[PDB]
Parts: C-alpha cells; structure tokens; sequence
C-alpha cells in the first residue's frame, strides 16, 4: 500500500511457475493497517473539565508523579494544586 | 480560584476593631486574588 | 468473477477495483480489499451478485484413483474430496 | 528544604560578637529560603 507517507505490506502470495509457462498460486495473505483520516475525523467536543486552565496564568500539562496521562499543574504561591 | 485572567472578584478585607488605622487603611479591595494588595501599585517605600 | 459481472465491470470498474487490489491479476476478489470498500461505500454493487450466486468452498483437494490396471476394460475411479 | 501547603520557614540570622551593629542591624529574620535577605525589600542605594 504504497504511498508517501508510509508504503505498508499489504499483500503476501507463494507463487510457482510450471516448465510450460503456466503459474501455481496459493491463497494470498491480506493485510490491513489502521488509517488516519482527520478530516473525516474531526470532531471538536467541548471540555468543561479543564476549568480555568489558562495559557497566560501559572498552568501547565505534566506529568507529575510519573503517570502516561498529563494532569494539571497549577503553580501558587507557595503552593502547588495539581489535578491528576 | 478558578478565576481567569479575565474575571474579577468581588471582596473587601477589612479590619473589625479599633487600631492606630489610616483613614481608608480600615479596608482594602480584593480584585483578582493573586496576591491581591488593594493598591494599583505597591510600593513599601513612598513614604505612606 | 463470473464472466457476466466482468463484460459489466469491465468498462470502468474493473479498473477501478482491479487497482483498489479488489480485483486480483487472474480475477478473484480480495476478502479485506472488497471489504474495505464495502465499509467505504467504494464498492460497486455488481461484485454483491458474486458473494450469492457463486457460494465459496472451503479449500480442497480431489483424488482420483482407479481400481484396476491400465489395460483393463474395467477400470473405476475412485473419487474422494477432501475439505479443510 | 521541603515544605507543605502554605507553611513558612522560621529563622533568625544574628551576630556573635563584638561589632558596629546598628540599632536593627544585629539580627536578620528568614521568612523563606529563597535567598531570603532582611527586609522586604532589598536596596543598596536607600541611603541606609
């Protein structure tokens, strides 16, 4: 499945050949890969959850703790708030 | 508080007794609680 | 595909499934290909006709065996198949 | 040093000795340990 992006292998087949020209095939092995579409996929959703997380305030997306998921860091003065 | 950069508060923080007070030191405005001193400008040494 | 569904395909789509991988090099229709397409709403509705009136096997095998010798006026095939 | 919440660090900074220490000038109070000089503010061109 050649394209620029990324040429994946799609398609596997055994083929023989016979003295007179002829040709043995066997059943192929199909593949598929999942794709990307954004623009079928584009779906904007509201997010109440991030309330008040603002780009011009002390906030930030980290991950404290070591978690594979970002909280929000919230730097006071004198304290931290953080939301897992 | 979840209060953005563009949103106000509402607050007066004042002194319920009697004290040697200023006259209008009796209480101060709170308007965007990030270590909020009820002064435009804050200046520990304008002589007031 | 049956001879009939091709001479209908053969002017347009079968080019157009033949490169979508849809359509294999000696005429047989890829499973994920087709499928793909179906989900896609690419497919033409002239390959549905051959999903029904020409029903799969599993794959097999046939043997044949005679009885008798070569020079014998009664020599019966045995046939056997085979699916798996 | 690590801290809690909101809380604060206590300390006092003195002098042990014999010196030309100005009337307030003998002690330092630490409110936190941020490079924590005496004052609440630093100036070192206030004439003082």
């Amino acid at each position: 499945d050649e394209s620029a992006i990324a040429s994946t292998l799609v398609f596997v087949r055994r083929v023989g050949h016979e003295q007179d020209g002829n040709v043995v095939t066997l059943p192929p092995l199909e593949l598929a890969y999942q794709d990307f579409s954004p623009r079928h996929h584009a779906h904007w959703q509201p997010m109440d959850v991030l309330a008040n997380f603002n780009a011009i305030q002390r906030w930030q997306l980290v991950d404290l703790k070591g978690e594979g998921l970002p909280g929000l860091l919230y730097q006071d003065k004198g304290a931290w708030w953080y939301r897992s | 508080a979840l209060l953005g950069p563009y949103q106000d508060v509402q607050a007066i923080l004042s002194y319920g007794d009697k004290a040697g007070l200023a006259n209008g030191c009796e209480a101060l405005a709170v308007s965007h609680g990030m270590n909020d001193s009820g002064q435009f400008q804050l200046d520990f040494n304008d002589g007031k | 595909l049956s001879q009939k569904t091709f001479n209908r395909l053969a002017e347009q789509d079968w080019q157009k499934l033949y490169n979508a991988r849809i359509i294999t090099e000696d005429g047989r229709i890829c499973t994920l290909a087709y499928r793909r397409w179906v989900q896609s709403q690419k497919a033409i509705p002239q390959l549905i006709s051959l999903l029904n009136n020409g029903p799969r096997l599993p794959p097999h095998s046939l043997t044949l065996t005679t009885d008798r010798y070569d020079h014998d006026p009664e020599q019966q095939i045995r046939q056997q198949v085979v699916f798996s």
